[PDB]
């Protein structure tokens, strides 16, 4: 359980938790994590072609739109299973778009 | 293949297409949601942008 | 309260009335009468229990069925005509003749007099001829009233 | 299913120009 | 026993009673977000499971007053960041689940007021399970069903003409839903995130009746003033005049089949299987 | 354990009670009484066998049917009135009158006294008039109770 | 009793008789052209109603003559700018309405000639109401059903082989429609505009029968010559030989399921539930 | 009596037997590739028939042992360029036809093992006629069903926890298909070309049962461990433990509604109408 | 093999046992007993023959129906209680009481003794009161057993 | 009814459909 | 089957589909 | 579900939908 809720000896430690499985991408904007990401595309490509990333997020009252002015730092980290986070993309914002 | 970069070499076997080779990676695209790693092999070449 | 008591069938007086006038439609020679108020009962059961939780009434009617042995031209021609009308032929209209029905029966040893009154009794079909060799013509009506308007002791 | 050609071409324009923008002009 | 649906201070009890062998509760479990590979060189596909699952509850029951039915419609239609909590009286479920009206659906709630029944409303609820801590939104829109105390007929008013709907065979159905809310996948939670949107909802009234007398006049008045006229930005005023305790709503018939006149062989009258009205802007 | 014994029909005393007050609703002149607790049985089978795996009870009711020949105004007016009320006319509401029923019957050789108690008996229809030429009015009730509340030897 | 469908001097009376409580006349009213807003910051949508409505008539009835049945099919299939006028025997409808065969449909008219049922043809008609003054077009194309006075079997000719269809359990269905006609919205008025196009129509013959004797030969001849051959630009000659008064038509079976051989447990014969032919180019 | 389905050495006899008047064989003949013009200035369209037709066989039968059932599943699922031959015991067909499992379908073979029945399996087959000489491909992939001689309950293992499925009312359905094979049009001949692909097949196990005892514990174990966890690339071990002679497969529940819990009025137990599992990568 | 012989109904000893204890549940006064093992038969027909190809058995039960004239408080309260329990009221649970049934009958001239044993007989409904004027109460059970455990000559 | 970025790509052809012959 | 300005955008893949197993 | 050259053009919007109210 969480600390403070187990009467000692009453519960198995760590439960109801289990090992991470699946792929998780986290997006870091100027050093802060973006919570409401639901899709990520990252392209890494040889010299004639531009490396780019597209992040798709849910927003409320335009609050997240304000976090991504042009030129702001964005990092995409990936982890599959219990493997440590790899920084797979670093870049800067060129376009923020919000639509219905 | 989150470790992989363009310029790296990879073994590819596709029996339906008679491929069994080492190729250079020209590009990688990672897509969440669909869980796809899209390897461009040998050379990337454009369209209207070219 | 009144004691439950036997009722003798032959002591009944059945009257039919036009609901417009409250005028008597001539009817006689009954042999059987059944009056049955009814509702559709929904018997409701819950998720985790074998037992019934509720039962609710809907869709009220009074089943009226009468057997009789005397033919009434008035009753028949009123049925044919529909509301407010008398006819000697089938009418191509959608309005059935509504009858007000009342049955008055004394109890077998005089404890009460039972009046049953039923509004807007309609009959889907009318037996005109009901002949069988060596018998008097016997007529069976099945019908539905809207509601019971009176069920009371009507002794003095 | 009748598809509007102006709608498709106008909607996709953002994506058609993007490879070029990635490469400069 | 009886199922509670609540949002903060507001609470509605739904009896979860039905006749005989009818389905009271359906719970569907889904993995809509698994990628099963459509191709590849093996006999069997590779898969990946990397997102929150679906849990759907379909509740069927009966309500014993109209007031509670309107409160249920209001509760389902309301946009609020306060969690909608569901209490299921069966041991296989936790005491409370946080829910949204069905995730992309025009019909989350169906209320039926059938002919020949008094103080007995059929309820169908479709609810999606969401993460209790991931109810996200900015807007707040309290829904109100208009209520009044009359006895009068259902009146359709358009272009200065009022049509009274026949009482005969009169059956009423209300559907309510919130299709503009987003229920979205989350990486490593069991349950999805609920984006509450202060946006357009679904609210539809369906009438069925038999037209018995003044038949041409009644049907013609409706079809002349509603169907053969351009209603503009406005619509029909649909007034219940206190039937079911309901008041006056602004509406329009929508689509290809909102009204139908049916003639059956051997019958001297016209059946209306559907007269369907969607509620329009008036909540200013 | 009590030896199984014959039971004589004419020895049975049937009483009806309002579930609110536990007051007697006057009823007499019984000719037939069937009381049957019933469940639906689901017979369930496995995948590799012709034989039954399990059998389970669902959807409980008590079938009550009574034939009687003495008319009760109280019983009829209680049925018309719904819960906690009497009426002389049909009521336009969705709550049916629920009755508590008790049948007390001695065994033929006095070995035991069978008390059967049934809760929340409802009757979808009430026979008011049941006239047949040259007969006393004989009334049939078919109804459903929620459960059997008591089945015991009440001798002591 | 009768409903009259007419175009200039051509006039067909349709009895509008049916059994029991079957639906004889359905009229659907709609507003396909209302814009209901899918989103927006209101609880209830804004709407705009700016165009013509929709009125659809569905007529079920019977005909007592095969000759009249062919006239009805010809009348429905014909391209002409002369109004198709419908007279309905019910007070809710104006004495005459201008109609198009159902707007987008391949199936405006169904005529069934069932087994048994001598001189009884089942009619189903779908008609769309159009503005009497807004019937527009260039071409006249008179549709003729080929008619002859023989007794002979239904014969199917392809590649010099002729197959006689079994009389046993034989049912014929004909389906007619005009999907290439435009029924178009107009502002400011009640009824749409009808654009009559001298273009391809739908005309389909469906057969149902039971093959009782010479089963391999009969079925093989049809399958080998029609289904296992390429027919090219030409097709199949479908000759009725005077059954129902019908003659010779050029047709082809179209799609995935035009023909089925059905074998049932314990039966010594083959059922053909459908054999479906579409009429091809033949007028010069 | 029996239809023989075979591929070289491997042969299965399917008894074409069923109760009463049920359909044992349906053969559908089609022309999917006929071009019928949508328009043109004619009343009737011009057509062109230039390609192979279609013949679809649907076989309903019953198998009297589980061993033969598994052999049939393996025969249908196998990728091999050895022709699959169907011998039909009816005179309207040639002695052998060459077949593919249904051309684009997830369900070519359905096998039902219903409750109450011992040594009696329901077979539904859908097969497409292909040119004997046009069976083309590279790869052999031998399908095997894992078999064992146990008696144990059906077990579902996910994340270290095993659930035992109730024996009560237990039914199994197995669906097999080859949707990734291409059946393709060829000019100038009757039958299409079969491209055998050594690629992903469809293999689905569906269960139906009543949960009667330890109801929360049983259902919660399944829903917690299978549905509310992320399974990753790995999935669920589905072990028959020798029921029907079957063993252990790796699987996952796929889609929006693979599991349902059904609660009915007046019942003390939970129905599971469906629990669906698709067989995932295992086969080296 | 034993010669077929007449069986006389009045000679049958019917006994009910609890499958937990194998203890006798007191039962007497039988008037009719029908025991019938049954299977669903699928009569299977083939491709173009009119004749039946095969027939298969697919759902076993034993139909048990008993008419009896002596009321048992044990039997009735065991039925109410469900497996391993006795109750004086309806129980809101899904387990029906399973009875082991055995009938022993001599043949009419001593050829054999017919023992029939049926496992897990369950009755969907229990008649508690079955009164008709001028008669002893007659109770009818209908139910289903899982299988016949024994059909043998039990004579010495 | 089909959308790219929430805009409809279906054409507003004002062409009617009305339900086919019943059969 | 989909159209832009009356021209079919659906590919004439000469690929067969046939009815699924009945169930 | 729509493809161009075997690749899906349907957007993987992570939006749930669940069975409508039964009626
Ligand atoms: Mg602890
Ligand atoms: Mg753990
Ligand atoms: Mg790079
Ligand atoms: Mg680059």
């Amino acid at each position: 359980p969480q600390l403070g809720d187990s009467k000692l000896g009453e519960s198995q430690l760590g439960s109801p938790g289990t090992l991470k499985q699946g792929v998780e991408w986290t997006v870091v904007v100027d050093g802060e994590e973006q919570n409401n990401v639901w899709d990520v595309q990252v392209v890494d490509t040889a010299n004639p072609f531009g490396d780019y990333a597209v992040f798709k997020m849910d927003d409320r009252g335009g609050q997240a739109f304000e976090a991504y002015p042009r030129g702001t730092r964005v990092e995409a980290y990936v982890s599959e299973g219990t493997e440590p986070l790899d920084n797979r993309f670093t870049g800067y914002v060129v376009e923020r778009r919000e639509n219905e | 293949l989150y470790d992989a970069e363009p310029g790296d070499t990879i073994d590819i076997t596709i029996d339906p297409r008679g491929i069994d080779e080492e190729f250079v990676i020209a590009a990688i695209e990672y897509r969440w949601g669909v869980d796809e790693t899209i390897l461009t092999v040998v050379e990337k070449r454009g369209d209207v942008d070219d | 309260a009144t004691s439950p008591e036997g009722i003798w069938s032959n002591s009944g007086a059945l009257t039919f009335e036009d609901p417009a006038d409250d005028s008597e439609i001539l009817f006689a020679g009954v042999r059987d009468v059944t009056i049955t108020p009814a509702y559709e009962h929904a018997e409701l059961y819950t998720i985790d229990s074998t037992f019934r939780d509720e039962v609710k009434r809907y869709e009220h009617n009074v089943n009226v069925e009468i057997t009789y042995a005397k033919f009434s031209l008035e009753f028949a021609q009123e049925w044919l005509g529909g509301p407010g009308a008398t006819a000697t032929a089938s009418q191509d209209d959608s309005d059935p003749m509504k009858f007000n029905l009342e049955n008055v029966t004394p109890s077998a040893s005089g404890g009460f007099e039972r009046t049953t009154a039923v509004e807007n009794v309609v009959f889907p079909e009318l037996p005109l001829d009901s002949a069988t060799y060596g018998e008097y013509e016997e007529y069976s009506l099945t019908g539905s009233g809207r509601s019971v308007t009176n069920l009371a002791d009507t002794s003095g | 299913a009748t598809i509007d050609g102006r709608q498709i071409s106008e909607s996709t324009g953002r994506y058609r120009s993007d490879p070029s923008r990635r490469r400069g002009i | 026993v009886d199922a509670t649906l609540s949002r903060g201070g507001t609470s509605v009890d739904i009896p979860l009673v039905e006749e005989g062998g009818e389905i009271l509760l359906s719970s569907t479990f889904g993995k809509p977000e698994v990628n099963v590979r459509k191709s590849g060189g093996s006999l069997n596909p590779r898969v990946i499971d990397s997102w929150s699952g679906l849990q759907t509850f379909q509740l069927v029951g009966k309500l014993y007053d109209y007031s509670t039915s309107h409160q249920l419609a209001d509760l389902v239609k309301t946009a609020s960041t306060t969690p909608l909590e569901l209490q299921i009286p069966q041991d296989a479920y936790p005491d409370t689940v946080t829910v949204a009206p069905a995730a992309g659906q025009a019909s989350a709630l169906t209320l039926e007021y059938p002919a020949g029944r008094k103080d007995l409303v059929d309820v169908s609820l479709s609810l999606t399970r969401v993460d209790p801590n991931s109810v996200r939104g900015v807007g707040d829109q309290q829904a109100t069903t208009p209520t009044t105390t009359g006895t009068g007929p259902v009146e359709v008013t358009a272009g200065g003409t009022t049509v009274q709907l026949p009482s005969s065979g009169l059956s009423v159905e209300r559907t309510v839903g919130r299709p503009n809310d987003a229920v979205r996948r989350v990486p490593r939670q069991a349950d999805p995130r609920y984006e509450v949107k202060a946006k357009v909802t679904n609210d539809v009234f369906t009438f069925s009746f038999e037209t018995l007398d003044n038949i041409p006049a009644t049907l013609n008045a409706l079809t002349d003033n509603v169907f053969r006229e351009q209603l503009g930005r406005d619509g029909v005023t649909l007034d219940f005049n206190g039937l079911l305790g309901l008041g006056s709503v602004k509406a329009i018939p929508v689509g290809s089949s909102p009204f139908r006149q049916v003639h059956q062989a051997g019958r001297g009258w016209v059946t209306v299987p559907t007269l369907e009205f969607r509620r329009i802007y008036s909540n200013e």
